[PDB]
């Protein structure tokens, strides 16, 4: 697949926690993006897997439906830990596949153990809509968290939110990472996350409008 | 200990409560139906004589 590389361009700050807060400048400490970072800008049309390092910040343009979930897990081959998460468009569940379920992976349209059979609502949900996703493994309960946008560019000029959506509380030891197309072009970001310290600025309303990234450089150092 | 009221603060269905300077609760989520009450304490004050 083609290696293409972008700036993240300020995006990707998400809620730390479940309480509201209103016109408050709260700084907190957390695995965010740092700003102004080296995303990559994989084209797929063509494939080994990414790394899992310390969280993913997944982003995608796509609007002919073509994304549907991932294979976070570990060596995802057979025999071993292999707890691989089979995160899909409704059925998040945590099947040991040992080998790659539904062929080699590219979601065809036209035994050991049999536990953690979670189940959930659809994970997901007129011309472009871009997906944002900052999965995110952390103290045991995996942390997958999805907003909207409106207007959709290079990761564009402009500040979001998270709204943060599922909190499955499985998953051990996450190193590799996959991605499920629609073969019968997907064009994805992918972002790593590190620790950092944030300085976020509320509102009347319960939203985080703008962030400082307390050590990208000496002025923000100041501001915060 | 305080008392309760209506809220007009927009909690986001993920939220419960609302915290202040210093860490003390300003509103919580009621458990059994979903609406949103203010936690303020009761009245106090000095005594002059
Ligand atoms: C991201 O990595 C590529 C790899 O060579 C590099 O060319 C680019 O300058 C990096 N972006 C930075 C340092 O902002
Ligand atoms: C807070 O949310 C309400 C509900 O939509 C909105 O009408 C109001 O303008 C918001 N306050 C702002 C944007 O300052």
């Amino acid at each position: 697949r083609t290696q293409s590389y972008t700036n993240s361009f300020t995006r990707g700050v998400y809620y730390p926690d479940k309480v509201f807060r209103s016109s408050v400048l709260h700084s907190t400490q957390d695995l965010f993006l740092p700003f102004f970072s080296n995303v990559t800008w994989f084209h797929a049309i063509h494939n080994p897997a990414l790394p899992f390092n310390d969280g993913v910040y997944f982003a995608s343009t796509e609007k002919s439906n073509i994304i549907r979930g991932w294979i976070f897990g570990t060596t995802l081959d057979s025999k071993t830990q292999s707890l691989l998460i089979v995160n899909n468009a409704t059925n998040v569940v945590i099947k040991v596949c040992e080998f790659q379920f539904c062929n080699d992976p590219f979601l065809d349209v036209y035994a050991n153990n049999c536990t953690f059979e979670y189940v959930s609502q659809p994970f997901l949900m007129k011309n472009l809509r871009e997906f944002v996703f900052k999965n995110i493994d952390g103290y045991f309960k995996i942390y997958s968290k999805h907003t909207p946008i409106n207007l959709e560019r290079d990761l564009p000029q402009g500040f979001s939110a998270l709204e943060p959506l599922v909190d499955l509380p499985i998953g051990i030891n996450i190193t590799r990472f996959q991605t499920l197309l629609a073969l019968h072009a997907a064009a994805y970001y992918v972002g790593y996350l590190q620790p950092r310290t944030f300085l976020l600025k509320y509102n009347e309303n319960g939203t985080i409008t703008d962030a400082v990234d307390c050590a990208l450089d000496p002025l923000s150092e100041t501001k915060c | 200990t305080g008392v309760l009221t209506e809220s007009n603060k927009k909690f986001l269905p993920f939220q419960q409560f609302g915290r202040d300077i210093a860490d003390t609760t300003d509103a919580v989520r009621d458990p059994q139906t979903l609406e949103i009450l203010d936690i303020t304490p009761c009245s106090f004050g000095g005594v002059s004589v």
